[PDB]
Formats: C-alpha cells, sequence, structure tokens
C-alpha cells in the first residue's frame, strides 16, 4: 500500500505526521530485497548508512529545516562517487573501489534531506543502450521480463517503474536517459550543459556528459532538478545562472505557444504506431491551446555518425587514467610495466568499451584527426547553428523518442548496427547541449513509448511547464500494481 | 575505410589493449562496421565553418592561489593494490 | 661546419598552490605529503586553472616582448608512464600562452646578439622514481606542479651563446619573480636540440636531443662534446640515427636513454574539461604597468645616466 509513492505526496504525508522516515525506508527496503533478484536492478544495498540517514532524516524532520523534500528516498548511479559506498560504474575494472570522497550531487541531495538506499546497475562507463553488457547481469523490464528497460540508465528507470523507488538520478551522454524513460513510461529531463556539476561524476564524454533526474511525474523531477542544479567552483565546465524556481513555474497556460514538428522526425526508421502515438499528442496539445508549425533540420540525419566519433574519442582519453596503479583492479601476474597496462586494461571490461576506445584512439590518431574528429566537431557546429536558427520562431521542438519498441534479450546484442540505429533523434540535443525532456505518449503492443521535446538554453522551467500542462490531460498513474 | 589486423594492432598498442588470436577477427569486423558507419559524413562539405569543442561559449577560468588542507596517509592505501613506505610499487622494465 | 642548436627550457613557477591542484609546492624529504584529491587523479575529479600561474605566464609573455594571443586552450599529451598519474599530460599544443618573442642575450667579444623564442606555454610535471630497494617507488610530491615550457627558436648557434641564453633566461625570470632560479633545488631545467651541418650542403647532420642538463658548465661541455661527436659521425658517414641522449658530468660522455623506433604519437587534442582562458588587453595593460625594470636594460641604464663602469654596473644589476 506504500507503493503509490511520490515526493509530493510523501512530503505532504510526512507533514501530516503519519510516520517517520525510518518506517518508510524499512518497509521499502523490505520490498526491495524480496523482489530484486527477479529484475536485478540493484548491485549493492547499504543498510547501515540507510538506517542512519533515516534516523538523521527523522531528527531533521523534527525541526522541519532546509528543504522542499525532507527524508525522501532516492538512489544513485554507480557513476556518482559516494563516501563509504563502492563506486564501480558497473564494471570489473572499477570493482572493489570505495571512494574516499563524496560527490557534489550526493552531498547536495543528502544535505537537502534525502535518504540514499543504494546503487543500481548500469552499463560499463555509460557505454551502451541496452544494459545487457553489465558485468553484474542484464536488467529486466518491469513490463516485459524478456526485454530490456534501456540504457545506459536502464536500471534507474526499471527501479522507479517497478514501484521500488519514487525518484532516481540518471545520466545523459548520448541519449542514455530518454530511451530508458520511454521504454518504461517515465519522465526524464536533461538540463543544459553546465547546469548540473560533474564533480564526483566519472566522465565518459566530458563535452556530452550531464547528470539529470529521473522520476514518475514532471513535478517530481522538477523538485529534484531544482536541487541538483547550480554552479560548483570545483568544476570548470559549470556555468553561473540564477534561475532555479522550477516548482513555481507550473500551472502556466499554453496560450498561443508555438510548437515545432520537424520533417526529419518523420522518416523511414520509425514505425507508424509510434507516429500515430505522436500525432495524437500533437492534436491533444492543439486542444490544450498551443499552435503547431512545421520546422526543418537539414543536418539532423548526420547526427548519428559524428556522435560516435566525438564520444568515443574523448572516452579514449578519459579512460586512459584507468591503469590500475593507484586504484581499481590490478593484475595478478604483472610481468612488465607494459604488461601491467595492457593486462589491466584488458581485464577491465569486454568488447564494448574496449572497441569503442579503439575507435576513439583511431579517431584521435595522427592523420585521421582532421578527417574524422575535426569533421565531427564542425558537423556538431552545423547542428548547433541549425538549432539556434530553428528556435528563432519556435519555442519548443517536439517529436518521437525511440523509433522502435523494446527488443528482446539474446538477439542483436552482439550486433551494434541495431544498437546505433536506435539513438537517432535523441543525440541531437546532446550534441547541441540543449535541455530535453521525454514524457510517455502511450503504449504499443503492451509496451510503453515516449515523446521527446527540446527547448533552448537555460529555460527548463518552460519545458517542465508544458510538461505540467501535459500532466493535466492524460495521467497513467494506476500502473504500479501490475509491475 | 579499410583495415588490416596490424592497424588494429597499432591502435591496440596506442590505447594499450590485450588482444588474443580468437578476439581479433570479430573486433576487426565490428570496427570495420563502425568505420563504415562514420564514413558517411565525408560527403558533406565543411569549408569555412569552425569546430565545436564545448556546447557553451564560456570564458576565463581562474582559481586563486589558495592552499587547501592535506589528507592523511591511511586514506590513500585503502584502495591501492601495492604499497611500500607510502609509495606505489610498479615494475620498471618496459619492453615489447 | 655550421652548428644549429635549440633549447627547450622548463621553468618551475613559484606559486603556493598547484596549477590545477590545491597542494603546496615548496617541500622537503617527506614523500606523497603534497597530494590531495586532484593530484591522485581520482575518477570523477576535475582540474581548475591557477590564477597567479597564468598571470605570471602572460607576465613573462609581456617581458619577452611577444604577441600574446586572446584565447588559449590546454591540450592533452597522451602517454603512459608511472610518474604520470592520468593518461595524458595537460600541456599546450595549439594556441599557447606566449608565442614569438625575442630576448637580448649578452655575449663577449663586442656585439650583443638578439635571440628568438618561438613559444612559451604552460606544462605539467610528473612523479619521481628513485633507485630502491626488487621493485621501485613513485613519489607524486612534485606531480601537479605548474611548469613553464619556454621553447626557443633555432636561432641559437655556438655553445657559449647557449650558456649566455640560459643565463639570460634565468636572470630575467629571477627578476620577474616567477621561478626561484636555483638549479640545485631542481627548479630550472633545460634540454638541447643540437644539430650540425657542413656549410654548402643542407644534407647530413641528424638532430641530437640531449635531455636533463643542469649547470651552465654542463651545458657548455655537453653541447661541445656533442657537436664534435656529430661532426665525426658525419665525417665517417656510418649511420646517422635520431635518438634522445643524456649527459653525465663524471665521464663527460653522451649516453642513450631510449632508442627511438618510431615517431611517438602523443595524440594531441583540445581538452574537453578545461575551457579556453581569455586574456584581454586590459589584463596586459595592468601587468605592463606592473612590469619591473629589466636587468639587461637596467645595467645599461646604470652605464648611461649614472656614472659607472660596465663591470660594477653589471654585478650591481
Amino acid at each position: 500500500m506504500l507503493h503509490q509513492l511520490t515526493l509530493a505526496e510523501i512530503a505532504r504525508a510526512l507533514a501530516d505526521k503519519q510516520f517517520s522516515a525510518e518506517e518508510l525506508t524499512r518497509t521499502l527496503l523490505g520490498r526491495i530485497r524480496q523482489l530484486d533478484p527477479q529484475l536485478n536492478s540493484f548491485i549493492s544495498i547499504t543498510d547501515d548508512l540507510a538506517i542512519a540517514q533515516a534516523k538523521a532524516a527523522d531528527e531533521r524532520r523534527a525541526n522541519g529545516e532546509n528543504g522542499a523534500l525532507l527524508g525522501a528516498p532516492i538512489a544513485h548511479k554507480d557513476l556518482f562517487c559516494t563516501q563509504g559506498v563502492r563506486t564501480s560504474c558497473g564494471s570489473k575494472m572499477l570493482d572493489n573501489f570505495v571512494s574516499p570522497y563524496d560527490a557534489t550531487v550526493v552531498e547536495k541531495l543528502t544535505a537537502a534531506g534525502a535518504v540514499t538506499l543504494g546503487k543500481l546497475n548500469m552499463d560499463e562507463f555509460a557505454m551502451g543502450s541496452s544494459n545487457q553488457s553489465s558485468h553484474y547481469g542484464a536488467v529486466k523490464n518491469p513490463w516485459s521480463l524478456d526485454r530490456v528497460p534501456g540504457g545506459s540508465s536502464g536500471g534507474s528507470a526499471a527501479a522507479v517503474a517497478a514501484r521500488l523507488l519514487p525518484a532516481a538520478t540518471g545520466t545523459d551522454t548520448g541519449g542514455s536517459i530518454r530511451q530508458p524513460a520511454a521504454l518504461t513510461n517515465l519522465t526524464g529531463i536533461k538540463p543544459t550543459y553546465g547546469r548540473v556539476s560533474r564533480w564526483g561524476m566519472i566522465a565518459y564524454a566530458s563535452s556530452l556528459d550531464q547528470g539529470g533526474p529521473l522520476a514518475r511525474t514532471a513535478e517530481d523531477c522538477a523538485l529534484m532538478l531544482g536541487v541538483m542544479a547550480g554552479f560548483d567552483p570545483k568544476d570548470s565546465t559549470s556555468v553561473e545562472q540564477p534561475v532555479d524556481d522550477y516548482l513555481a513555474a507550473l500551472q502556466k497556460p499554453l496560450s498561443g505557444l508555438r510548437i515545432g514538428l520537424p520533417r526529419e522526425y518523420f522518416g523511414a526508421g520509425l514505425d507508424s504506431r509510434i507516429a500515430d502515438a505522436v500525432l495524437a499528442v500533437v492534436e491533444e496539445l492543439k486542444t490544450l491551446g498551443a499552435t503547431v508549425k512545421d520546422i526543418s533540420l537539414p543536418n539532423m540525419q548526420h547526427a548519428i555518425p559524428a556522435y560516435y566519433v566525438i564520444a568515443p574519442a574523448e572516452a579514449s582519453s578519459n579512460l586512459s587514467r584507468f591503469d590500475g596503479v593507484r586504484y581499481g583492479y590490478r593484475c595478478d601476474a604483472p610481468q612488465n610495466l607494459e604488461d601491467l597496462y595492457k593486462r589491466s586494461r584488458a581485464e577491465g571490461f569486454g568488447s564494448e568499451v574496449k572497441n569503442r576506445i579503439m575507435v576513439g584512439t583511431y579517431a584521435l590518431s595522427a592523420g585521421y584527426y582532421d578527417a574524422y574528429y575535426l569533421q565531427a566537431q564542425k558537423i556538431r557546429r552545423l547542428i548547433k547553428n541549425d538549432f539556434v536558427s530553428a528556435f528563432a520562431e519556435v519555442d519548443v521542438i517536439l517529436g518521437p523518442t525511440t523509433p522502435n519498441p523494446a527488443w528482446k534479450i539474446g538477439e542483436k546484442n552482439d550486433d551494434p548496427v541495431s544498437q546505433y540505429l536506435e539513438d537517432i533523434y535523441t543525440i541531437t540535443a546532446n550534441l547541441a547541449g540543449l535541455p530535453g525532456l521525454s514524457m510517455p505518449a502511450g503504449f504499443v503492443d503492451g509496451l510503453p513509448v515516449g515523446v521527446q521535446l527540446l527547448a533552448p538554453y537555460f529555460q527548463e522551467g518552460r519545458l517542465l511547464n508544458v510538461a505540467h500542462q501535459y500532466q493535466q490531460v492524460s495521467d497513467w498513474h494506476t500502473r504500479t500494481p501490475a509491475g | 575505410m579499410a583495415l588490416e589486423r596490424s592497424d588494429v594492432e597499432k591502435i591496440a598498442h596506442l590505447a594499450r589493449l590485450g588482444l588474443s588470436e580468437a578476439d581479433l577477427p570479430r573486433t576487426t569486423e565490428t570496427l570495420n562496421n563502425i568505420l563504415g558507419l562514420i564514413d558517411q559524413m565525408q560527403a558533406v562539405d565543411t569549408s569555412g565553418v569552425e569546430p565545436l569543442a564545448h556546447p557553451l561559449e564560456a570564458t576565463q577560468r581562474l582559481r586563486p592561489d589558495a592552499v587547501t588542507e592535506t589528507d592523511h596517509r591511511d586514506a590513500y592505501q585503502t584502495i591501492a593494490p601495492a604499497v611500500e613506505e607510502g609509495l606505489y610499487l610498479v615494475p620498471k622494465v618496459i619492453e615489447s | 661546419w655550421e652548428t644549429v642548436i635549440g633549447l627547450e627550457i622548463h621553468a618551475q613557477l613559484a606559486t603556493q598552490s598547484k596549477i590545477f591542484s590545491g597542494s603546496s609546492t615548496a617541500f622537503g624529504a617527506a614523500p606523497n605529503t603534497q597530494a590531495s584529491l586532484v593530484d591522485l587523479a581520482m575518477p570523477g575529479t576535475l582540474p581548475v586553472l591557477n590564477e597567479e600561474a597564468v598571470r605570471m605566464a602572460c607576465l613573462f609573455g609581456l617581458a619577452i616582448d611577444a604577441r600574446i594571443d586572446r584565447q588559449n586552450v590546454f591540450a592533452r599529451k597522451n602517454y603512459f608512464y608511472p610518474d604520470l598519474p592520468k593518461g595524458y599530460q595537460t600541456s599546450q599544443m595549439d594556441h599557447p600562452i606566449v608565442g614569438k618573442g625575442h630576448l637580448d642575450i649578452t655575449l663577449e667579444d663586442g656585439t650583443t646578439k638578439r635571440i628568438g623564442i618561438t613559444r612559451a606555454h604552460l606544462e605539467e610535471d610528473a612523479g619521481k622514481s628513485l633507485h630502491e630497494d626488487g621493485m621501485s617507488g613513485i613519489d607524486l610530491n612534485r606531480a601537479g606542479t605548474p611548469l613553464l615550457e619556454i621553447v626557443s627558436e633555432p636561432d641559437i648557434r655556438s655553445a657559449k651563446e647557449a650558456v649566455a641564453y640560459v643565463k639570460a633566461i634565468h636572470a630575467l625570470v629571477r627578476y620577474l619573480g616567477i621561478c626561484d632560479g636555483n638549479m640545485a633545488e631542481g627548479s630550472l631545467r633545460c634540454d638541447c636540440n643540437v644539430s650540425v651541418r657542413p656549410k654548402g650542403q643542407a644534407e647530413f647532420g641528424t638532430r641530437a636531443e640531449i635531455k636533463n642538463v643542469n649547470s651552465f658548465r654542463f651545458i657548455e661541455k655537453a653541447i661541445n662534446h656533442e657537436i664534435q661527436r656529430q661532426i665525426e659521425l658525419i665525417e665517417d658517414g656510418g649511420k646517422v640515427v635520431q635518438e634522445t641522449r643524456l649527459y653525465d658530468p663524471n665521464k663527460d660522455e653522451t649516453r642513450s636513454m631510449r632508442g627511438k623506433e618510431e615517431a611517438n604519437d602523443y595524440r594531441y587534442f583540445p581538452c574537453p574539461d578545461l575551457l579556453p582562458v581569455v586574456i584581454e588587453p586590459e589584463y596586459l595593460a595592468k601587468l605592463r604597468e606592473q612590469l619591473p625594470e629589466l636587468p639587461v636594460q637596467k645595467r645599461e641604464r646604470f652605464e648611461s645616466q649614472y656614472g659607472l663602469s660596465a663591470y660594477d654596473a653589471s654585478v650591481l644589476s
């Protein structure tokens, strides 16, 4: 009966003096450890720190200080470093690594008054969109135990959707939040590059990585984003901006709001079912009182290769520090120094990460640099130009998220062609560094599909605003009892 | 656009990778597929336009010469596999 | 014979906190005591550029009369070595802090010649290995220390000219208060790219890079003993190969540290975590007013306006 959780209703209930955070966390944990092995969404569950944090949440709740969300149960990704907890990113390499320092996001959230339960499974260093390459095991979808929840934040989406947790923290590198949210009927929001700090957050692609919240309702992820945003002097990529009043931005009408529907979002790759699922949403948005105009993106199709030139390259440098001299996992038989490097990096992770690092190194190699890396960056520039040219008349650009419904496990996991042909629409925002939001449109063959909306720089309040206005039309709340 | 086993070999030497005889063909194939995917962008002209390294056009990044407190010995070695008198033990000879 | 040499000078800036870390610089025998969270290259950690570091950098840029660029980006020098914590050395390949300057070097026998400096960017130091006990121990006490890599134009010729250039760099930097200058403590270091060629033929005469040269005497002796060596090598013909040699003052002989099998691909590219720092002409406007009087011109000013001899004016300056 405590499965219907949401941070708003939970704050309202805790304000009503129903019980302590400890009862909530103990019951919820009880629900966790019982049904978890069926989906394997969690890797480690710290009980001592959880119950301690819960008692501290109680003593803090006593004087009702410092927060909109008090004693709220939230979990974190294996990417974010945590004091005492084994940060591993879900890999054999970074296994047995207890970080001596926390993370800006975990520190801020805990200081705000949020109890951390534990860490959920994720892809190896945010590489892959299937969560099948996980060393700890493939994650199963709550709607279909035979299919995938997504990637590279499949574990969070699967955890929240399967009634385990009200809200979680996800990552955005190349469409690693919108896809799992869409496959699990969730609302995932990605802030502008520079909003959420990256200190403590282990990088896969520095110029693409950005941490964002993942929850059930737009209001919830708004409550999270309102906290997890802001500048951090320890991080160089962080930008100073004072707009952080997302919670109040709600209930603003869509009176005469221009909406862009791109032609390139309607191609040969997406099925007609999701297309109708999108057009229904567009018509419903017209009923909400918004206007729709056709927009164009000449360099939207060219978004797929460039990404897989930029993201691996940086990674090939970013993962160069992982040698096993200072931390992580070290070779059992290190004959040489070169042998130490090669063997340690060999027994890190299998084919996916290794091969992507290979393509990255090939891209950064002398000679191929101007033809590949520089090319991809200039294409990225053209994409940014297309976006800033398009948003001159259009306020928000909407379209379909995933082009194909969920695919089963044991199929084209070895084959990367289908893996790359999945993320086509979602990467443009990442390359442009624009704020995005995925909200579920409906269901296809019993499987959930979502719609992605993109907004201009430093105004996520508007996207979550239209999100909230969208929350008024059709709600899918009564979905928790089934799974 | 094309690759041999030695190209993959030198790439492996650059990024430091352990590769066996059995893993070679599949890696070459997948890599060739990836290159086959990225090669499509070469058709588009990129004259005059400038590259984009960072999404936001930010400026100066200064940090004052302020000294921060230093941690103790014990916090480092807890994760370190090799330790001697507070130093990391590593093989010296580097060949092949 | 024509001896065309070059000089790659590393100067250790005297700043309290490290260029990207927060640990102190000056320190004694205590190992690993100057390594915080940043220097250990922990996963998820990020670097932040030092203020007085770049300040002293563009200060040296202004002192050397070089056109300072409006924007400069730090690049990555990816190489794998136990002294280097991360997988890349944060240096500057394209768009350095300082570029194209000139220094008036004081020689003997009449004319005081001017020498060119192609660049002067910001680099980073690595760990230190010592012979013990078996295996080895790496100390990151000096790791993370801000470095200034002054690369000189190959306009420098004779060995005595080279010693004069090193002395001039040392003096100017000492006056600027950028580095301590004490080579004994290991603050100021340099390398020499010496290459000779017979006059008339642009042919023959492979380049020889002698690394780790301490005192001025060591510089002179090593450069000479390398010049004559190359001369002999070209006279005999044999095999002129590119290698990175070193010099020991005990036997005055040139030793080969590493055999260069092929051109090392460090894979340079703009660092994605660090954004390009923009130095406006106002910065330079304030620093130019902050600029101290140069010793080379101050001793000559001690000759001109105030009645004094060359010797006493120089030793006074």
